[PDB]
């Protein structure tokens, strides 16, 4: 029943501002006090601003004291996080909560940086189609230098899921650089097509490289 | 705005295996500390409020006890579905403060990496690049060290290594390692060696190329 359904994540500059969201559904908002609080991407919980049922008494951390602006509407059963004068420090997943927090939402990623939004590029990794030997050749896929996060892979359009492995995201100084593995048995070797895939939602990019176990 | 220190930091345990989780305050808290599950992919979630309160539809297993500045979540015969990340939090003052967490993870037969190594691709090479990649693949334990040698020699500058979590089917684990190199400075030499110390063994695990078999 109790819903929380955060929005207006995104990146922005630093020094620029947002406005996060939070629909609440399933309770009687008004009784309730709420609060966002943050996970940093070293996974670190900080709270942010708490705001009372009837929204008189708000408290805030000293961090964001002066920037932040917690509000609510008891009448449309929003929750409201206003954030001014934003710091790359700032950058994490921002939850919400209804009160400790017994219930919390689906977070909404809010990422503050210079960088600016950059397609990667995708290169097949084909063994040295020697440096093999079994039923099990491991093909792969770098994705280098793009921004921000995330990136879908794929192998084959899905189908290939048994397998393979992503890793995680590497900052090399505002560009991400991305891997992914597959095994498959030396059938497909050029056997058969073995295509990487991947797509940046925000450059709107889908590239397809196909691997094959091929080149020299 | 207080410090909540949790301990330990990361658990391997097998299930059935009793575990405690401490938390403890840097300075008395009463019982205004409250405990959170976090699973991959999914927000936090109450376990625990005010020290020893465990929230309904938690299962017995699950318990936590202290006062003042220490408290434990003790979990009796772990589940599979209780690996995850715990938190400590503490209402007492503001701002609301949190512990770092604690990583619960699922101890497995130990499992030596399959490594696989990569030349450059021709189209990197066009960018006037050159990565050279190894995979370490399905491991266990986590600790694992890669050396790379160019020609014999070692070579620490310029590599990034990425880890994954633990396979949700398996719980090995994967790390991939990669020596980022000016194109130029790759045609210098002809053998890149990719060497794996695993646990699992006494010599190290080693692949290698040579500017060779095309």
């Amino acid at each position: 029943e109790v819903q929380l359904v955060q929005s207006g994540g995104g990146l922005v500059n630093p020094g620029r501002s947002l406005k996060l969201s939070c629909a609440a559904s399933g309770f009687t908002f008004s009784s309730y006090g709420m609060s966002w609080v943050r996970q940093t991407p070293e996974k670190r919980l900080e709270w942010v601003a708490a705001i009372s049922g009837g929204g008189t008494y708000i408290h805030y951390p000293d961090s964001v004291k002066g920037r932040f602006t917690i509000s609510r509407d008891n009448a449309k059963n929003n929750l409201y996080l206003q954030m001014s004068s934003l710091r790359s420090e700032d950058t994490a997943l921002y939850y919400c909560t209804r009160h400790a927090m017994d219930h919390w939402g689906q977070g909404t990623s809010v990422t503050v940086s210079a960088a600016k939004t950059t397609p990667p590029s995708v290169y097949p990794l084909a063994p040295g189609s020697a440096a093999q030997t079994n039923s099990m050749v491991t093909l792969g896929c770098l994705v280098k230098g793009y921004f921000p996060e995330p990136v879908t892979v794929t192998w084959n359009s899905g189908s290939l899921s048994s397998g393979v492995h992503t890793f995680p995201a590497v900052l090399q100084s505002d560009l991400y650089t991305l891997s992914s593995s597959v095994t498959v048995p030396s059938s497909p070797r050029p056997s058969e097509t073995v295509t990487c895939n991947v797509a940046h939602p925000a450059s709107s990019t889908k590239v397809d490289k196909k691997i094959v176990p091929r080149d020299c | 705005d207080e410090l909540l220190t949790q301990s330990p930091a990361t658990l391997s345990v097998t299930p059935g295996d009793s575990v405690s989780l401490s938390c403890r305050a840097s300075q008395s808290i009463s019982n205004n500390l409250h405990w959170y599950q976090q699973k991959s992919h999914e927000s936090p979630r109450l376990l625990i409020k005010y020290a020893s309160q465990s929230i309904s539809g938690i299962p017995s297993r699950f318990s936590g006890s202290g006062s003042g500045t220490d408290f434990t979540l003790s979990i009796n015969s772990v589940e599979t579905e209780d690996f995850g990340m715990y938190f400590c939090q503490q209402s007492n003052s503001w701002p609301l403060t949190f512990g770092g967490g604690s990583k619960l993870e699922i101890k497995r037969a130990d499992a030596a990496p399959t490594v696989s190594i990569f030349p450059p691709s021709s189209e990197q090479l066009t960018s006037g690049g050159a990565s050279v990649v190894c995979f370490l693949n399905n491991f266990y334990p986590k600790d694992i060290n890669v050396k790379w040698k160019i020609d014999g020699s070692e070579r620490q500058n310029g590599v990034l290594n990425s880890w994954t979590d633990q396979d949700s089917k398996d719980s090995t684990y994967s790390m991939s390692s990669t020596l980022t190199l000016t194109k130029d400075e790759y045609e210098r030499h002809n053998s890149y060696t990719c060497e794996a110390t695993h646990k699992t063994s006494t010599s190290p695990i080693v692949k290698s190329f040579n500017r060779n078999e095309c």
